[PDB]
C-alpha cells in the first residue's frame, strides 16, 4: 500500500478545508510518500501519520 | 533564587514540569501553577533566571 | 509613562504583545486607556500571565476593569474549568456561588488557584469564611518503591474498622500436569530418537 | 573432530529447545488464548500515530473546517427565538413560491437538534446575496458571527 | 513492600496513649495542626506515622498518658521500671490521676497554642528484623505540655538498649573478575594438558 | 506482543487508576451535578465529560470505537463546537470511554502517560 | 421525594416513626438545646436509615460533631517506605499494622520463545551436513 | 528548548541580562515573576555565590 | 440552610443577610497532594470520611484463604527439578562423559 | 521463604492450639465459675466469655459470622458495656466462637500468635 498527498499546482499540500472538492475532483495532482522531499515542511512526519492512520482495527 | 519584583530576590523551592511535545514548562511554586510557553519572548526571559540560578 | 503623550500610540501598541514589560510598565500607571485596553485584551486572553499580572496590577482601586473582562471571558469559554466558579455550569444557577457563597466551593477558595478567576465580590470575602474541616496538604511527594496512605476520618463514626475487601478469585484451578513430566518426555523422545537413528544407521 | 561435537551439539540444543516449545504449547495452548482474549487491545495500540485513537467511520464536519465562520451555530434573533446561523446564510424553508424564508426555532435545543443532525437539510438563505437582499437581515448576521 | 510494624516499647506506649484518647475522645472548638517544612526519608524500611489527635482537657491527657506508661513498664523488670519511673518523673505509687512532677515540668507548654511545628525532619537508620519495619511517630495532641510529656517519655523509652539486626550480606558488584579469572584458568590447563 | 504490552503498562495503570478513582471520590464529595455530561473545553477541542458514578474516574463520551469524540475548534471561541458537543451529550450519550483501566483494556494505551490528552496530568493542570 | 412532599406526606401523618425527627416534640429539642447537642445529632428517629429527612436537616445533620484538625506536610521524598498521615480525630481507630492484603489475580507468563527463532534453529539443524 | 541550551546569565553593570540567545541579537534583559526587568545591587554577588566566577549556560544547568 | 437564600441574586440581599451568608460554617474534606512522582512500583492512597467507604466490606474477610489462593495461584519456582537437572548434568559431564 | 512460613502456618497453629488446651485443662481445677459466661473487661471493651467443656478453650460470644462481640467502651467505667454484655450474656447467647481451631476453620487464624486479642490476653492473664 503506497500513501500520496495531495498537492497544487506549485506543489503546496492542500488543506483538510478543501476536502469536499477534492473528494469530488478527479485529476488532483499528487505527492508519493515514498520519495522524500525536503521543501515541503513536516512532510516525514506527514506520510508517517498517514501510514499510522490506516491500522486503527488492525 | 526567584526575583518577587524588579530587586527583591527570594529563595524558594519549585517543580518543574516539562512538555516537550507542545513545548511547555509548568513552575509548581508556593503551591501555585505557572505555565511557561517555550516559543514566546517573554516568557523565556522570565523562566531563563529561574533555571539559570538553580542550585 | 508617567504623562498620557504615549496612550494613544500604546494603545494600539500593545494589543499585539500585551505581555511586553513596556506594555505592562504603560499599564502601571493605572491611567483609564490602559486599563481599559488591557480590558479589552484580557476578556479574550484571560488565561495568559499578563492576565494575572493586570489583575494584581488594577485591583482593589480599579476592579471595575478585570470584572467586566472576566465576565466576557466566562461568557465565551463556559467551557473552561477555571470559569466554573464565575460561571457555573449549571443552566439556571450560574450565579450559584456568587459572593459571600463563594466559600460554599472549597475549589474556589484555594490558594493555588489563581484570584483573576474570581470577582472582586468573590476575592474579598475569600479570606473572611469559616471551614470546620479536616483536611490534609501535601506540597510535594516523591515515592520511590514505597506506598504512601493518605487517609483522614475524622468525624466522630463507629469505632470498629472493617476489613479491606479483596476482591474476587478470578483465577480458576485448572486441571495442571507434573512439573517433571515435561522433563521426562523431552529426555525419553530424545533418548528413543538418538537409540533409533543409531540401530538404523 | 571438535567441530563435529559442536555441531552435534547445537543440533541437540535445537531439537531440545523444539520439543520444549512444543510441549509447553501444548499444555499452555489455551492459557494463552484466554491470555490473548482478555488482553486484546495490548497487541497494537490504536495510538500507532503518536495520537489518540479516531474512528473514521464516524464522521464529524469540524474535523476538517478551519474557518469558524463557515461552521454552523444557533444565534439569538432577537424578538423571533433562535436561528441558524453561517457565513454562507441563514438556513431558510421554502416559502409559498417556493422562496426562502428563515425558519425560526423556539428553543436553542431545537434549533442545535435540526442543525448538527445527520439529516442533510441545508438550505443556505443568504440575505447580502443580490437576489435576496435584506440590510436588517445581513447587518445582524454580520454582526453575530 | 507491606511489611508488620516492629513492635517497641516506645510504640507500644504510643498506640496505647492514642487508643485511649480516641475512646475518651470528645469534641473541642480549638484548632490542632501539624505543620512540617521538609520530610526527607531515604533509608528502606523506615516508616513514618503522623497522627493528629488533639484532646482540648489536658488534664486528663496526662492522666491517660500515665496510665499507658504504668501499663508499659508493668513488664520491664522493677530495677529498671523504677529508674526509669524517676528518670522520667513519674511515680508507681502515685495514682495516674494525680499532678505529678512530669506535668510541673511541661506545664511551661500552657500559654503557646497546640500545633506542631517541624521546620525540616529527617529519619534515621532503622534496623528491623526481615519482614517487619521501625515505624516512627509524629504525635500531636490538644495541648502542647501534653505533647511535651510525649516527647519526653519517648526519649526515655528509646533510651533503653534493644539488640540490633546485624546485617551479613556482603555488598555486591558485578563480578567479572571472577568468570575472567575462570575463563584464563581454564585455557591454563587446557595447554597444560596438551 | 501482548506480553510485552502488558509488562510495560498493566501494574503501572492499575496503581495510577485507583489513585485517580481515590481523587475522584474526595472530589465528588458534596457535589451532585459532577455526575452529568459537561462540555469540558481543552484548549483545542470539546470533550463532553461526566465523572463515572460506579468508579469515579473522568468519563467522556466516545466516537464509536475509537477515543473520546474530540470536537475540534477552529479558534478560541467556536460556539459551533460547543453546540455540536452539546448535541452529543443529549444524543450520542450513550456510549462512554473512561480513563485508565477501561481505556487501555479497550484502545491499548491508558492516557495517563501521553500528552496532550484529556486523562493526562498535564493537560489538566495546564 | 421532594421537600414540600415530605411535608405534607408527615403532616398528613405525624405520629409516623419514619418522620419523627423531622417534626419532634418540642420536649426533644429544648432538650437538645439545654444540652448544648442538638437534637439531629443523637435522636434515634434521625438515624433510622429508612427515616426521610429535608435537605436542611441532611445539611445540619452533615456537621454534627465535626472537628476541626489539619496537616500541612510539605516537599515529603521517602525510598522504600511506608508514608501514614493519619489526621484521625474522632473515636475511630486506624488500623495499625493491619496487613491489607488483596487476591494477586497473577496472569503467568510461559517460557515461549518467540517463534521467530523457528527459522533459525532450523538452520541449526542443518549445520549437521557440514559434518557428514 | 535546544535554541535555549546555550542562554547564560551575565550582568553589565547592575542590570540581569541574558546572553546567547541567537534570535534576539540585542541584549535582552532578565525578567521577574511580575515581568519587571531586574536591576540589582548585589547582581555579580548573587552569581558568584550560585555558580562562580565563570559563566553557566542552560545547558550545564540541565546535565547537573 | 435556606434553599431561598443559595440561589438568591446576591445584589437583592440586605446587609444583614449578606452577613449572615458570609457567617456559616462549612465542613471540608480534601486530601490533596500539589506535586507527586510516583513510580511503577510504588502506590498512593486518600481519603476523607466515607471516600473509602466502598473498599471496606461488611461481611468478615477471611484473609488466611486470600493468602492461600494468592499462593496457589502464582509462579512456582521448579527448584526440586532444577536440583536434579543440574545434579544429572554435572555426573554425565563428570563421570559419563 | 514466604511459600514455606505460609506453608508452616498449619502446623505452628496446631501445636499451639493444643498447648493452649493442656494449659486450659491445668488452669480450669477447682473453679467451676471459670464455665459460665463472664463479661470481662479488657481497658477498651468487654466480652462475654467463658471455657468450652470439651476443649477446654476460651469460647465467647461471636457477633454474627465475624469475631467475638467486643462491646466499645467510651471511659474506664463504663455502665452501659457492662449492662450490654450482661444482655447479651442473658439473650444472645446460642452463637459461640471458640479459639484454636474452630477460630482458625471459620475466621483464618487461631486466635493465638495475634496481639492484642482476646484468647491470648485471657491465657496471660489465666
Amino acid at each position: 500500500i503506497k500513501a500520496k498527498v495531495a498537492v497544487d499546482n506549485k506543489n503546496v499540500p492542500i488543506p483538510c478545508s478543501k476536502i469536499n472538492e477534492v473528494n469530488n475532483n478527479k485529476d488532483v495532482d499528487t505527492l508519493y510518500c515514498d520519495k522524500d522531499r525536503d521543501d515541503i515542511p513536516g512532510f516525514a512526519r506527514s506520510c508517517y501519520r498517514a501510514y499510522s492512520d490506516l491500522f486503527f482495527t488492525t | 533564587a526567584i526575583f518577587t519584583d524588579a530587586s527583591t530576590v527570594a529563595s524558594a523551592q519549585i517543580h518543574l514540569y516539562y512538555n516537550s511535545n507542545i513545548g511547555k514548562i509548568i513552575m509548581s511554586l508556593n503551591g501555585k501553577k505557572h505555565t511557561f510557553n517555550l516559543y514566546d519572548d517573554n516568557d523565556i526571559r522570565t523562566l531563563l533566571p529561574i533555571l539559570l540560578l538553580s542550585k | 509613562y508617567k504623562t498620557e503623550h504615549c496612550d494613544d500610540f500604546m494603545t494600539g501598541f500593545c494589543r499585539n504583545d500585551p505581555g511586553n514589560p513596556n506594555c505592562l510598565e504603560w499599564l502601571r500607571a493605572k491611567r483609564k486607556p490602559a486599563m481599559s485596553t488591557y480590558s479589552d485584551i484580557c476578556s479574550k486572553h484571560m488565561d495568559a500571565r499578563y492576565c494575572s499580572e493586570f489583575i494584581r496590577i488594577i485591583r482593589p482601586d480599579y476592579f471595575t476593569f478585570g470584572d467586566t473582562a472576566l465576565y466576557v471571558f466566562c461568557n465565551d469559554h463556559k467551557g473552561n474549568r477555571n470559569c466554573w466558579c464565575a460561571n457555573y455550569p449549571k443552566s439556571n444557577s450560574g450565579d450559584k456561588y456568587l459572593g459571600p457563597r463563594v466559600c460554599w466551593l472549597h475549589e474556589c477558595t484555594d490558594e493555588s488557584r489563581d484570584r483573576k478567576w474570581l470577582y472582586y465580590n468573590q476575592d474579598v470575602q475569600r479570606t473572611r469564611c469559616k471551614y470546620v474541616g479536616c483536611t490534609i496538604n501535601v506540597n510535594s511527594l516523591a515515592l520511590k518503591n514505597s506506598q504512601a496512605e493518605l487517609t483522614s476520618n475524622c468525624t466522630r463514626t463507629t469505632s470498629a474498622v472493617g476489613d479491606v475487601h479483596p476482591g474476587e478469585p478470578v483465577v480458576k484451578d485448572k486441571i495442571k500436569l507434573p512439573t517433571w513430566l515435561g522433563a521426562a518426555i523431552t529426555l525419553v523422545v530424545i533418548s528413543v530418537i538418538f537409540y533409533f537413528i543409531s540401530i538404523y544407521s | 573432530n571438535s567441530l563435529s561435537i559442536f555441531f552435534i551439539v547445537v543440533a541437540t540444543a535445537a531439537v531440545c529447545l523444539l520439543f520444549i516449545q512444543g510441549y509447553s504449547i501444548y499444555e499452555n495452548y489455551g492459557n494463552i488464548k484466554e491470555f490473548n482474549a482478555t488482553h486484546a487491545a495490548f497487541e497494537y495500540s490504536k495510538s500507532i500515530g503518536g495520537t489518540p485513537a479516531l474512528d473514521r467511520r464516524v464522521q464529524d464536519v469540524n474535523d476538517t473546517i478551519s474557518d469558524v465562520k463557515q461552521k454552523w451555530r444557533c444565534v439569538v434573533y432577537p424578538g423571533n427565538g433562535f436561528v441558524s446561523a453561517s457565513i454562507f446564510g441563514f438556513q431558510a424553508e421554502v416559502g409559498p413560491n417556493n422562496t426562502r424564508s428563515i425558519r425560526k426555532f423556539n428553543t436553542m435545543q431545537q434549533c442545535i437538534d435540526f442543525t448538527f443532525s445527520d439529516v442533510i437539510n441545508i438550505n443556505i438563505y443568504n440575505p447580502c446575496v443580490v437576489p435576496n437582499i435584506n440590510n436588517a437581515e445581513c447587518q445582524f448576521l454580520k454582526s453575530v458571527l | 513492600a507491606e511489611t508488620k510494624e516492629f513492635k517497641t516499647l516506645y510504640n507500644l506506649f504510643i498506640d496505647s496513649y492514642l487508643q485511649k484518647l480516641a475512646q475518651h475522645s470528645i469534641p473541642t472548638n480549638v484548632t490542632c495542626a501539624i505543620h512540617i517544612g521538609e520530610v526527607i526519608g531515604q533509608f528502606k524500611n523506615c516508616a513514618l506515622r503522623i497522627t493528629n489527635k488533639c484532646m482540648s482537657n489536658s488534664r486528663l491527657s496526662f492522666t491517660l498518658m500515665v496510665e499507658s506508661f504504668i501499663e508499659v513498664i508493668s513488664l520491664l523488670p522493677e530495677k529498671d521500671r523504677r529508674r526509669i519511673a524517676e528518670e522520667i518523673g513519674i511515680d508507681l505509687d502515685d495514682v495516674p490521676s494525680a499532678v505529678s512532677k512530669l506535668e510541673k515540668n511541661c506545664n511551661a507548654y500552657a500559654e503557646v497554642n497546640n500545633i506542631i511545628d517541624i521546620q525540616k525532619l529527617d529519619i534515621g537508620e532503622c534496623s528491623a528484623p526481615p519482614g517487619q519495619h521501625m515505624l516512627l511517630q509524629i504525635v500531636n495532641t490538644g495541648s502542647a505540655e501534653a505533647n511535651c510529656g510525649l516527647q519526653t517519655i519517648v526519649k526515655s523509652l528509646n533510651k533503653i538498649y534493644v539488640p540490633p539486626i546485624i546485617e551479613n550480606r556482603l555488598p555486591y558488584y558485578d563480578p567479572w573478575f571472577l568468570v575472567g579469572v575462570a575463563i584464563i584458568l581454564v585455557i591454563f590447563t587446557v595447554a597444560i594438558c596438551s | 506482543r501482548i506480553k510485552n504490552t502488558v509488562n510495560d503498562w498493566k501494574s503501572l495503570t492499575d496503581s495510577k487508576t485507583k489513585l485517580e478513582s481515590d481523587r475522584g471520590r474526595l472530589l465528588a464529595a458534596g457535589k451532585d451535578d459532577i455526575f452529568e455530561f459537561k462540555c469540558v473545553d481543552f484548549g483545542a477541542y470539546f470533550i463532553a465529560m461526566r465523572l463515572d458514578k460506579k468508579t469515579y474516574l473522568p468519563q467522556a463520551i466516545r466516537r464509536g470505537t475509537g477515543d473520546a469524540w474530540m470536537v475540534k475548534k477552529a479558534a478560541k471561541v467556536d460556539p459551533s463546537a460547543q453546540q455540536f458537543c452539546q448535541y452529543l451529550i443529549k444524543h450520542k450519550s450513550n456510549n462512554v470511554i473512561t480513563c485508565g483501566n477501561e481505556m487501555l483494556n479497550e484502545l491499548g494505551y491508558s492516557g495517563y502517560f501521553m500528552s496532550p490528552h484529556w486523562c493526562s496530568d498535564f493537560s489538566n493542570m495546564e | 421525594m421532594t421537600d414540600e412532599q415530605i411535608y405534607a406526606f408527615c403532616d398528613a401523618n405525624k405520629d409516623d416513626i419514619r418522620c419523627k425527627c423531622i417534626y419532634p416534640d418540642k420536649s426533644i429539642v429544648r432538650i437538645g438545646i439545654d444540652t448544648r447537642l442538638p437534637y439531629y445529632c443523637w435522636y434515634e428517629p434521625c438515624k433510622r436509615s429508612d427515616a426521610l429527612l429535608p435537605a436542611s436537616l441532611k445539611k445540619n445533620i452533615t456537621k454534627c460533631n465535626v472537628s476541626d484538625c489539619t496537616i500541612s506536610l510539605g516537599n515529603v521524598s521517602i525510598t522504600d517506605s511506608k508514608l501514614d498521615v493519619n489526621n484521625v480525630c474522632d473515636s475511630k481507630r486506624v488500623a495499625t499494622e493491619n496487613i491489607a492484603v488483596r487476591y494477586l489475580n497473577q496472569e503467568i507468563r510461559y517460557p515461549i520463545i518467540d517463534i521467530k527463532w523457528l527459522p533459525i534453529g532450523l538452520l541449526a539443524l542443518a549445520i549437521l551436513i557440514l559434518a557428514f | 528548548i535546544d535554541r535555549l541550551r546555550r542562554a547564560n546569565l551575565a550582568c553589565e553593570d547592575d542590570k540581569l541580562m541574558i546572553y546567547g540567545l541567537p534570535w534576539m541579537t540585542t541584549q535582552t534583559s532578565a525578567l521577574s515573576i511580575n515581568s519587571k526587568p531586574i536591576v540589582y545591587k548585589d547582581c555579580a554577588k548573587l552569581l558568584r555565590s550560585i555558580n562562580g566566577s565563570q559563566p553557566v549556560s542552560l545547558n550545564d544547568v540541565l546535565r547537573r | 440552610w435556606d434553599p431561598e437564600c443559595s440561589n438568591a441574586n446576591v445584589n437583592f440581599l440586605l446587609t444583614r443577610n449578606y452577613n449572615n451568608l458570609g457567617l456559616c460554617n462549612i465542613v471540608r474534606c480534601n486530601t490533596s497532594v500539589n506535586n507527586l512522582q510516583m513510580d511503577k512500583t510504588s502506590s498512593l492512597r486518600l481519603s476523607c470520611g466515607l471516600s473509602n467507604s466502598d473498599r471496606f466490606s461488611t461481611v468478615p474477610v477471611n484473609r488466611a484463604k486470600v493468602v492461600q489462593h494468592n499462593i496457589k495461584h502464582s509462579f512456582d519456582l521448579k527448584l526440586h527439578l532444577i536440583s536434579l537437572l543440574s545434579l544429572l548434568v554435572i555426573w554425565i559431564l563428570i563421570v559419563a562423559i
